């Protein structure tokens, strides 16, 4: 219905705003664009589902997220990919990991404070009916 | 694997 489409449009607005706030944080610059295969040809041999904040915005605009839980699976993916691709104890890798975990924690905290649980439940129920 | 350093 038109009312369900209004719901999903509100979800997209909410998700763009959360993603913008993550994308402008200096700590998360390394997650703002895809890892460049021209610069890191090894990356795809390890990471099978690349994800980044630009790709998240593209997915929002493509109507790929019908719930915040589905959005969070992709934030979880940006984080898990960084932990998997950069696991060693050297400081450069520790720093990327810390930042990946901060990105995840920040997204979850913003959502905890700003997502109405009944709004999410409504989204989930509409998605389940399709 | 790894970008750091």
């Amino acid at each position: 219905s038109m009312q369900e489409e209004d719901t999903f449009r509100e979800l997209r607005i909410f998700l763009r705003n959360v993603t913008h706030r993550l994308a402008i944080d200096k700590r998360f610059r390394v997650f703002t664009k895809p890892v460049d295969p021209d610069e890191v040809p090894d990356y795809v041999t390890v990471i099978k589902q690349p994800m980044d904040l630009s790709s998240v915005i593209s997915k929002i605009d493509l109507h790929k997220y019908l719930t915040v839980k589905d959005y969070l699976r992709d934030i979880d993916l940006i984080c898990s990919n960084a932990l998997e691709y950069n696991p060693d104890r050297d400081p450069g890798d520790r720093l990327i990991r810390h930042r990946a975990c901060a990105l995840r924690d920040t997204a979850y905290a913003i959502i905890k404070e700003e997502l109405d649980e009944d709004f999410e439940q409504l989204c989930e129920e509409i998605q389940e009916s399709r | 694997r790894g970008k750091g350093g």
